[PDB]
Formats: C-alpha cells, structure tokens, sequence
C-alpha cells in the first residue's frame, strides 16, 4: 500500500470514502476544518476502482463523531479494513462494506478526532486518528 | 524539543 | 471554560 | 457494579489487577505518578473472591504502555472484561483472563495513558482511559 498521514486540523466537516459489498474499504479523503475554514485534504485513492462512493457530511461544528468502528479481514489474500461505521453525536453512518472478520472500536468519552493517517494499497489496509481537545 | 507541535494518535487498527 | 483541567478520554470497552 | 474514576495523574507506575482463568477480569487498583511521587489508586476490588493477583511494576519512566488490549464477553448473563493485556515499549504483560470473545485494543503511536476509570461488579464491567502527550 502507500503510507499517508494528514497531519492534525481542528476538526472534521467531511469524510468521502469508498466501499464494494464483495470486497472492502478502497478511498479515503477527508475535509478538514481548520480555524473555521474548510481545508479539502488529500484525497487517497485505491490502485484499483470499482468502488462505491459515499459523502458523510456532517453538521460542523454541533456535530462531531464519538465512535469509530470496523471489521478486518482477508480479502483475496490482503487483510484489509472491510467496513466502516461513523457514529456521531447525530447519528450513524454505515456500516459502509462488508461486516465480516475481526472487530475494531474506537470510542471518545472527550475529545475530538483531528486528523488521520495510514496505508491503502487495493484497500485501505490500516488507519490511525489523530485527537485533541 | 522541535519546533514541530505534537499531538495524540491512537492506533493503528486494521491489523496493523 | 471552567476552572478544571480537561483531558482526552477513550472508551469505554466492555458492557454498554 | 460500583462505578470508580481514578482521574488523570503523570503517568503510570505500576498496575495490581487480579483475574480468573474460567471468568474475567476482577480487582483492579494502580500506582500512578504524580509529578514524580507514586500516587496510590484507590484499590477497586470485585465483589467476590478466588482471583489470582498479579503486579505489573513498570520501570518508570523509560518504560510506558504502548497498548492495551482485552476480549470482552459473557461471564453468568453479563457483558464483562474479560481479559487484559498491557504492551510496554519493554514487554508484554499478559493476556490476564480468558480470551474469548469480542476482541478490544487501544495502541497508542503517540501520548500516554494517565488514568483509568470504569465500573468493577464480580468482575470488570467496562474501564475508559484518560490520555495525555
Ligand atoms: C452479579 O452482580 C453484578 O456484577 C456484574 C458483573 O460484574 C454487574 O456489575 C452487575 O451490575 C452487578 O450487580
């Protein structure tokens, strides 16, 4: 895969991803804010396409996500992450792929996601967050 | 110290 | 704010 | 069970915990730091007896947690933890319990655990984390 790392911001307004039902979790860019304004991040693609589309827009800055979980597992030979879920403060996007393998969360009790990074080759094989208050 | 500011990570998950 | 220092909390893992 | 919040400290010394190798996780109590003095947690037992105690004393403060991982599970029509691990930069202590179940993990790539809180019945029903750079 190729290794990224967004760096931190200040805050989340947009997350566009990709996903297919056979396989798993293909793009990944997210709109920042920072300081109030939209910063557009890179945007980390797949070697492959295929994938389907999806935008969470979220409501910034009332709305912020609390909970980020998944699934890992073997697809045609590569562990990858399969599936996705957002749950908000609002409500829940997802799961986006497929809902099979070994089960990963991330709950915040305080605190905010700020940034991401991590490493996509046919899929997104793994992600970390970046937080902060 | 750098001049770099720092902040949290948590992870990876994704086996790693 | 407050007069209490704040601190990043993850969790929690177990039962709901 | 009985709710504990031991709040955030400097970083951590050493972790008494006790578990059963037929059930889950039990006692539960930590040595903090506190601006370079051990602060002493508060002891949070199980309500019932028949664990095996182990001490994990880290060589503060060149050693710390990296990650902490755990399965969470049925023990008698409860959700509870029912095993843990803590990996250092130094070494692995553990898994403690039974590790069986949904699995949990927390690696850290930056910062430092300095709390713990949680709820502790017969055995411990769930525990959050309180991070600091
Ligand atoms: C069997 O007693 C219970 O212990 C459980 C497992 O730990 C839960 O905490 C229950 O609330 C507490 O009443």
């Amino acid at each position: 895969g190729k290794a990224f790392d967004d760096g931190a911001f200040t805050g989340i307004r947009e997350i566009n991803l990709s996903y297919n039902k056979e396989t798993a979790i293909g793009d990944f860019q997210v709109v920042y804010d920072l300081n109030g304004s939209p910063y557009v991040g890179q945007n980390h693609k797949s070697f492959i396409t295929g994938f389907t589309p999806v935008k969470i827009s979220l409501d910034f800055p009332s709305e912020y996500i609390m909970e980020v979980s998944g699934y890992t597992g073997n697809v045609s030979g590569y562990v990858v992450v399969r599936s996705l879920t957002f749950k908000t403060n609002k409500k829940t996007y997802g799961p986006y792929g497929v809902t099979s393998g070994t089960p990963f969360n991330l709950p915040i009790e305080n605190g905010l996601i700020v940034g991401f990074k991590g490493s996509i080759g046919y899929w997104l094989d793994y992600f970390s967050m970046y937080l902060s208050l | 110290q750098s001049g770099i500011s720092q902040t949290v990570i948590v992870g990876p998950w994704g086996a790693k």
